[PDB]
């Protein structure tokens, strides 16, 4: 259709692939192109080898791009098994335990974009079907998915990215931080002070 | 606003130049 | 509850403007403005066009820092088809700049920018600069990927070797290499990577931009620099300008070879001495010896004066005291003066009035 | 058009009477501040040297660039005889006037002044309640008898006879009746001041044999009082012309101590908003305006069918603007009023709209239309219809012996401007009725 | 051509006139120059309707607001006077008669510096609450100083006066001086005349004072381009050395600080900022010019 | 490396570049450097910025980018192409390189070989598109398609090394190099046709993979780690700033080229303060007509002047005739910039510059000599009625070489004897 035509005019296009050196190549290119602000994509597989222990923050990781629920293959006979197993001994419904595989796998590569409390992301689950899934994701993410935010357009959701990072890249207030997210050695002992 | 109208109805070249032949003697001195 | 939240609000405000130190700052500045000319400013998001309005608040910046700045330089590179363009060399003269920003105004835009070309022409002709100036680059970067032919860490390196420091100021959102360079380019500091909310958030960071920086510890380049003043002639007949070569009316003598110059601040076309007046430097006094800050007085204790000591105006009777005084004379001043005394005027009226 | 119109009538006068007119430095201080800034530069520089200084110093005080101004300043200061040029050594020399270098340096210098300026009886009044209302009333009251609205208490003989023997407010007994003219819409939109002026113009051409410079004294000395205090009673005729100015709402008399009012102030000098109006492209008028004055005034033009507290509303028809042009007001004032009492939302839409197009075009700087062109364009319609129909008082001719004697007769009438139409064809030509008389005298000679 | 505002600063010292009426033959020279001060103010008055006038008074222990009132009477001038003009006189007169009996009460007092630089930024105050206030409305400073008396030291006027300068030039409010005493010229009051477009003006004789004032100090803001100034002095745009106390035309500034030095400072230590100076980059200015040998 | 003072100075081509472009520069160097004599270098010492900001404007290229992608063919179809993009064709691809050097003089020329290659199925390879079989393509230049393939295995050898642990996936494969459990479904393995062997969709990504890394290293050409990447910098210490302060003392002496005592001060004080409640007379201000005079008349003295000056406060209309102007101008020019030359060398520093300082002041006394040379063929062509009227317009810079040579004979004279 030519949309890569139009992304590369932006951005790198980086691309996971079965061997393992190659991806490893492919995200050592990803991060220099982030760090030196060429900008880079990078299109991998929710249930591959990068979610499963390659961590994105700051800036190589700002926003992440769930495109649809990571459901496993229902037309398999392990997983058919393995489900009426469950069922049997476990009382797991079949439907309960295959939104918490998929949930589960989303929320890992979710999890991927912050390791301090100044680095900053835009997550964004691409398809009607999480709709309904806000009470299956982790306490901290469901907190932060607003009611508003359950059920965006395309054109919406950008203006909401813009107007999200336009206020996150200004400078914070110390005063706003200072004991209330961020603790030094007194805060810490009054805090067990008043809980004593 | 159309009110007052009828109604309708039926020279630098040389100094190129000059410049030229001073640079062809100059790379001829050093040469 | 409305009235005392705007008090409070004038107080979280003055909160920043208590905090004032003498601060050491380099008043000879050498500024190379580096200005986002590609696709992405094609953007609406700033009314008519961010080249438009970039531009036009570029000009009155020049007019601005030259005004604020007498005895500084500046140069304005342009980013366009990714490839850094020249379009003013360094000099003293604001009109020239004006006239640049003017001829700029009309290409459009188009291309991708080049941080690392537009860094690498920054150096080049900051170059030619003396040690004891302090060489300053403002880009306005409105892109949010940068194409380079070569390594920008290394032209960050480059930099920092050459004691350059940058300030970038964005529209969209931060850029990793923007915030790199701002910060390792100034001793670690990361409040020069500015990113714009609107218009008037616009307009103060690049009001803000025109104050010296201040100076590190560490970097010590204190020497004595040759200047003179010249006297000014007024002569019957024109006489050729050793500037420009052109007639003029008159023209300040030099005090070191008697050559005549058509405007000041300029370096002397002859002995390569600069030329200066004495406003020019006065300009800059109340950047060593800034006035301190006014603390307002609590309700609780007794006023000295029923109208103000500098205007002679009656104070205001209502809940929160609108009275300002200076510590150093203990002069109550009223609300309007205090902006004026602070933003126009640099000395105490009290102050100079109590003998000593 | 303030300073303008009083200087013009300060120029027509005789040099005879000025002299005598610059004997009180009241009127001094007052004629003073009306000439251009040049000319009261050199004014003050004059008139505390009492020396002689000539005309080529002064000349050389201008700059280049105001040598147009010292052109008109001269002019100016000349025309009045203020500065009495006197040529002899071969120089020309310029001096002032020594009654009003006299009367200046008394009144600057605090030296003796015959109590021109009047006394304190320091007994003071309540200015806000009673001279305000009072002025206020009477003011309104003769502005509402010019625009024709009907009130109780009418303007005194006074006041209507110096109406009537003006341009101002045309009457005719056999009508029965007076109505507003061309020069009364401008007069109700000229401003206080120069609303004020020309009343007080028309009284000082009207009065005949009560010296004209005694009048002057008065109204220049009236100028200089302030508002707000009391002020003992000056010239025999001037108590009959307190008398009179007690009537136009100036003086305030008990019924042996005379008050000035504000009005007395605004003579000397000048000094969302009341009469703002919005008109749609229906020809609708919503002014938010809360005042008979403007209220009778917008109902010349305006076929008025109700009105709130806060803002009055009413059509444009054909009816209400015939009347308006029958009175003699034209289009031009009619858009003029509208313009500069046009509302802020109205200002703002037109400046957006300005915006736009010169957006769209900056070529060309279009003009600031802050109503809809479609008014206007109807307005200058109708007046278009009340003039579509022309006629011409006057005689044919015809009949003609020879060629040569008709385009003889036709070319006089047509050198003397009394031509207004001929057919070489026909041979005939007709002439006005002015310059029938003319035409026939000539062919008879 | 629009209404503009007067403020004049006046430096009334008794040391300062006390030393012009001993060089001098005249006594009581001060009361000379307040009733042509009143004369001019009547005139700025008469010039237009809507005019103000500001008096502002250089004391020896500070400065005063003759007029307008502070804070919301006798006999000196007589009643006849225009009320406009006698409102505005009388109070001037009397604010004189109280600052004169205060500073006499407190004349052991040891001033030993001027205040002229705080009348001045108290008259650009003023000047600067009246514009905002009113909308649309030119002004003007004038400055009637005595420079007979000698001065201790006008070293510490330079900087306020400078940035008083800019103020001005900022608010396009020109400044004119008057001097009344021996010295023919003073440096930085003519500067500031000169960088203001304002005019400055040296009398000797207190007597015939409202000839200058009407014919020099009356040019109005609004036909400033067009009036050619009377003043006749030319000035330099110099500053004096930091340890040496003569004007230098070329020398050396130290960059931190931007303090003057006509010579090499001794110990290569700036004097002023506590900075040491390289020694290899102040050899190369000691370094004497090239001639063949 | 070549932008240097030393190398702008030597660099005679650029020399001759700039200056045939600006027509000033060359209006002064042709009068200063060919019958002056001036040396090329001595000129361009005072211009290296402009030198090197001429050298900028060409000495920057632009980064890598996706070419063949931005390349949009858009029955007939017209495809537009141009000398920058073709470069950059060649720089991206070298076997198109390749196949265009060898091609282009031999058998057809450019224009051809560009159509061909468009229509070959070497431009759908290159530019990441899956191949069809139905597509004709060239038969000329599928003739390097093997080649390319050889070219990809050569450059994935060129891309190749080794990975840090922290981003090791291979590693992490193989951690547990006995793992035996279930083969993934299909729907985790690269997609396969019937016969079983590659759909090919899989090349595609790789070669839009290796275009990144390509880009990315071109960047990278010629011309503890672990533990600060992974430390959480928010929970350190916020930085602190080492700006220095300044107390600046304010003590300078007074500018360098009868006492009156408090008696006499308060019996002064009391005078003024009888006299204004006693009495106050205003008009005693006006003058007795004996002074007046004299205030004018030092008043209008001062306004003589200050009109004179005020009356004549693009260049100014002269008098002169064209060509005269346009020489006086020319003598002016080659005289300041000798001047310039003559005052860098005096104030140097250093003796070894004695010869230049030496031609220079000669050069200066050439240029007074010529200036009395002009001056007195001015004076007998026009007659006199000219000559002050030049003398006039060039008087500051005669001045000022007389000046520049008087100082250097007095201070040859102190230095020498
Ligand atoms: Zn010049
Ligand atoms: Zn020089
Ligand atoms: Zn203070
Ligand atoms: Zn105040
Ligand atoms: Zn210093």
């Amino acid at each position: 259709m030519g949309i890569l035509d139009e992304v590369w005019k932006h951005k790198l296009i980086l691309v996971e692939t079965p061997d393992a050196q190659e991806t490893s190549l492919a995200l050592e290119t990803y991060r220099k192109a982030c760090s030196n602000g060429r900008g880079a994509i990078l299109l991998s597989v929710a249930r591959g080898k990068v979610s499963e222990g390659i961590d994105f923050d700051h800036q190589y990781g700002r926003t992440v791009l769930m495109i649809g629920i990571p459901f496993q293959y229902t037309e398999s006979r392990i997983l058919k098994a393995r489900l009426e197993f469950m069922r049997e001994n476990y009382r797991i419904r079949e439907n309960d335990f295959l939104s918490f595989d998929a949930m589960r796998h989303a929320a890992q590569c979710l999890g991927r974009v912050l390791r301090g409390k100044d680095d900053y992301g835009v997550m964004v689950l691409a398809d009607r079907r999480f709709s309904r899934k806000r009470s299956q994701l982790p306490k901290w993410i469901a907190q932060g998915l607003s009611d508003a935010d359950l059920n965006l357009s395309t054109d919406m959701a950008i203006s909401n990215t813009k107007q999200f990072l336009r206020t996150m890249a200004q400078p914070t207030d110390p005063k706003d931080q200072e004991g209330v997210s961020v603790w030094s050695y007194e805060d810490l002992i009054k805090h067990q002070n008043s809980r004593k | 606003s159309t009110i007052g109208k009828t109604a309708l109805g039926r020279e630098e070249r040389e100094n190129e130049k000059t410049l030229n032949d001073y640079y062809a003697a100059l790379a001829k001195k050093q040469a | 509850a409305s009235l005392v939240a705007s008090i409070v609000e004038a107080r979280k405000k003055r909160t920043a403007k208590k905090n004032i130190t003498p601060y050491q700052r380099g008043i000879i500045r050498s500024l190379i403005l580096t200005l986002d000319c590609s696709e992405a400013m094609l953007e609406k998001d700033l009314r008519p066009n961010r080249h438009a309005m970039i531009i036009q608040y570029a000009i009155d910046f020049v007019h601005e820092f030259f005004d604020q700045n007498p005895i500084s330089q500046m140069g304005i590179i342009i980013m366009r088809n990714g490839l850094a363009q020249l379009v003013s060399q360094v000099s003293g003269n604001p009109q020239d700049h004006i006239d640049a920003l003017k001829s700029i105004r009309k290409q459009e835009p188009k291309g991708n920018p080049s941080l690392q070309n537009a860094l690498e022409m920054a150096r080049g002709l900051l170059l030619p600069v003396p040690a004891h100036c302090t060489r300053e680059v403002l880009i306005v970067f409105g892109s949010l990927s940068t194409t380079d032919p070569g390594d920008i860490h290394q032209t960050i390196d480059s930099l920092v070797s050459e004691k350059i420091r940058v300030k970038v100021l964005g529209l969209s959102a931060q850029v990793a290499i923007c915030k790199e360079l701002c910060k390792a380019t100034n001793y670690g500091d990361e409040s020069f990577y500015k990113i714009l909310l609107d218009e008037t958030h616009l307009k103060e960071l690049f009001n803000e931009a025109v104050t010296p920086l201040p100076v590190n510890k560490i970097n010590k380049g204190f020497t004595l620099v040759k200047m003179g003043f010249p006297t000014r002639i007024f002569e019957d007949t024109p006489t050729f300008c050793s500037c420009h070569s052109k007639l003029v009316y008159g023209g300040y003598f030099c005090p070191n070879c008697h050559s005549k110059v058509c405007s000041l601040p300029t370096v002397c076309p002859c002995c390569d001495l600069m030329l200066i007046l004495s406003t020019h430097l006065a300009r800059s006094y109340h950047h060593l010896m800034p006035l301190k800050t006014f603390a307002e007085v609590p309700t609780t204790e007794k006023f000295r004066s029923e109208d103000c000591f500098s205007c002679q105006s009656r104070f205001p009777i209502l809940l929160t005291s609108s009275r300002y005084r200076c510590e150093d004379c203990k002069q109550e001043f009223c609300v309007d003066c205090d902006v004026f005394i602070h933003e126009i005027l640099h000395n105490c009226p009290g102050c100079e009035s109590k003998p000593v | 058009s303030l300073k303008h119109s009083v200087t013009q009538y300060l120029e027509e006068i005789p040099q005879q009477v000025q002299n005598r007119l610059y004997t009180s430095p009241a009127t001094c201080l007052a004629i003073y501040r009306i000439l251009p800034p040049l000319a009261k530069f050199f004014i003050m520089a004059m008139v505390f040297n009492e020396n002689e200084v000539p005309l080529l110093d002064l000349d050389k005080w201008v700059n280049s660039n105001g040598k147009l101004q010292f052109q008109n300043a001269i002019k100016s200061m000349k025309s009045l005889h203020l500065l009495i040029p006197n040529k002899s050594s071969g120089t020309l020399m310029i001096n002032l006037n020594p009654t009003f270098k006299i009367s200046l340096r008394n009144a600057l210098t605090g030296g003796e002044v015959q109590n021109s300026f009047g006394v304190v009886v320091e007994e003071n009044v309540v200015s806000l309640d009673l001279l305000d209302e009072y002025s206020a009333n009477k003011w309104e009251t003769i502005l509402h008898f010019m625009v024709g609205t009907p009130l109780a208490k009418i303007p005194s003989e006074k006041v209507l006879n110096l109406l009537k023997h003006s341009k101002l407010m045309e009457e005719v007994n056999s009508t029965g009746e007076f109505k507003i003219t061309n020069e009364g819409f401008q007069f109700l939109l000229q401003e206080i001041n120069s609303q004020l002026w020309t009343l007080l113009l028309q009284y000082l051409k009207m009065i005949e044999t009560m010296d004209l410079v005694d009048v002057l004294h008065f109204i220049f000395m009236l100028g200089a009082l302030e508002v707000g205090k009391a002020y003992k009673i000056l010239s025999e005729t001037q108590r009959i012309m307190l008398q009179d100015m007690r009537d136009y709402g100036l003086v305030f008399q008990k019924h042996s101590i005379f008050y000035p009012t504000k009005l007395a102030l605004m003579l000397t000098s000048d000094t969302i908003p009341d009469g703002s109006l919005i008109v749609e492209t229906n020809f609708k008028i919503y002014s938010y305006s809360n005042s008979p004055l403007q209220i009778a005034v917008l109902s010349l033009f305006v076929h008025l069918k109700a009105r709130f507290v806060n803002m009055v509303l009413g059509q444009i028809t054909r009816e209400s603007i015939r009347r308006a042009l029958t009175n003699g007001i034209t289009a031009d004032q009619i858009i003029a009023y509208l313009e500069t009492h046009a509302h802020p939302q109205m200002r703002r839409l037109a400046e957006e709209k300005l915006e736009k197009k010169l957006e769209l075009d900056p070529n060309c700087k279009e003009p600031l239309q802050v109503l809809p062109p479609t008014v206007v364009d109807q307005i200058r319609l109708w007046q278009l219809e009340l003039d579509r129909v022309i006629t011409y008082e006057g005689s044919l001719y015809s009949d003609f012996e020879t060629s040569q004697e008709y385009n003889l007769l036709s070319k006089y009438a047509q050198d003397i401007g009394v031509l207004l139409w001929k057919d070489d064809k026909k041979k005939k030509f007709f002439i006005s009725k002015e310059g029938n008389s003319q035409v026939l005298d000539f062919a008879k000679r | 051509e629009s209404p503009s505002l007067l403020t004049v600063i006046i430096e009334i010292a008794p040391k300062l006139w006390t030393t012009f009426d001993e060089e001098g033959n005249e006594k009581g020279s001060i009361i000379k120059v307040l009733e042509a001060l009143i004369v001019f103010l009547n005139a700025h008055l008469a010039f237009n309707s809507a005019n103000k006038v500001a008096v502002i008074a250089a004391y020896s222990q500070g400065i005063k607001y003759l007029y307008p009132e502070s804070t919301s009477d006798l006999k000196i001038i007589n009643s006849d006077m225009y009320r406009r003009f006698r409102n505005v006189d009388e109070t001037l007169v009397e604010e004189i008669y109280k600052l004169f009996e205060l500073e006499k009460k407190q004349i052991e007092q040891n001033s030993q510096r001027s205040t002229l630089a705080g009348a001045m930024s108290a008259g650009l105050t003023y000047v600067n609450r009246i514009s905002k206030e009113s909308v649309s409305l030119k002004s003007r400073l004038l400055v009637l100083t005595c420079g007979s008396g000698s001065s201790k030291d006008e070293i510490f006027q330079y900087i306020p006066i400078m940035n008083c300068i800019f103020s001005a030039t900022k608010m396009k409010c020109p400044i004119d001086v008057v001097k009344i005493g021996g010295s023919k010229e003073s440096t930085f009051l003519q500067q500031t005349t000169d960088a203001t477009n304002g005019v400055y003006l040296h009398v000797e004789s207190t007597e015939g004072l409202i000839q200058y004032l009407a014919t020099a100090m009356f040019i109005d803001p609004s036909l400033r381009p067009i009036i050619v100034k009377p003043n006749h002095g030319s000035v330099d745009f110099r500053t004096s050395c930091y340890l040496t106390g003569r004007v230098v035309a070329v020398g050396f500034i130290c960059s931190v600080c931007l303090c003057v030095l006509s010579i090499i400072p001794p110990g290569n230590k700036c004097p002023a900022c506590d900075s040491q100076f390289d020694e290899h980059v102040i050899a190369k200015l000691k370094r004497k010019p090239v001639v063949p040998r | 490396d070549s932008l240097s003072k030393e190398k702008l100075l030597t660099n005679l081509k650029l020399q001759q570049s700039l200056l045939k472009g600006n027509k000033v520069l060359m209006k002064v160097f042709q009068e200063t450097v060919i019958n002056a004599g001036l040396p090329p270098s001595e000129f361009w010492s005072t211009r290296i910025p402009l030198l090197r900001a001429f050298a900028l404007s060409t000495s920057q290229k632009v980064g890598p980018y996706n070419v063949l992608s931005t390349i949009k063919p858009v029955n007939k179809v017209n495809v537009n192409l141009s000398r920058e993009k073709i470069l950059n064709i060649f720089e991206n691809y070298p076997i198109v390189k390749k196949a265009y050097t060898d091609n282009v003089p031999k058998n057809f020329k450019e224009p051809e070989f560009w159509a061909r290659f468009f229509s070959s199925k070497l431009f759908r390879k290159l530019r990441g598109e899956k191949i069809m079989q139905n597509d004709r393509g060239d038969v000329i230049i599928d003739r390097y398609l093997t080649l390319d393939q050889e070219f990809d295995r050569k450059d994935d050898d060129m891309l190749l090394h080794p990975v840090k642990k922290i981003i090791d996936l291979d590693g992490n494969i193989q951690d547990d190099p006995v793992v035996r459990g279930n083969r993934p479904d299909f729907t985790m393995q690269p997609g396969v046709d019937i016969n079983g062997n590659s759909d090919g969709t899989v090349d595609i990504l790789k070669g839009m993979n290796r275009l990144s890394e390509k880009m990315i290293m071109a960047l990278k050409n010629e011309y503890n780690d672990e533990r600060n990447e992974l430390k959480i910098d928010d929970l350190n210490e916020s930085y602190k700033t080492n700006y220095a302060i300044i107390h600046l003392k304010r003590n300078a002496h007074e500018k360098t080229t009868l006492k009156v005592s408090n008696q006499q001060m308060l019996q002064q004080l009391s005078l003024v303060m009888d006299n204004l409640i006693n009495k106050l007379d205003l008009n005693q201000v006006v003058p007795n007509n004996e002074v007046s005079n004299k205030i004018n008349k030092r008043v209008i003295t001062a306004i003589k002047i200050n009109a004179k000056q005020a009356k004549h406060n693009l260049e100014v209309k002269s008098t002169l005739p064209i060509d005269l102007l346009e020489s006086c101008r020319m003598l002016h020019t080659t005289c300041c910039e000798f001047l310039k030359h003559f005052y860098i060398h005096f104030q140097s520093g250093e003796q070894k510059q004695a010869s230049t300082v030496k031609k220079l002041y000669n050069h200066l006394k050439d240029c007074i000599e010529k200036l009395n040379e002009l001056f007195q063929d001015v004076l007998n062509g026009d007659g006199e009625s000219m000559s002050n009227t030049c003398t006039a317009y060039l008087k500051p810079v005669l001045n000022s070489i007389t000046l520049a040579t008087h100082k250097y004979d007095e201070y040859f004279n102190e230095y020498n004897n």
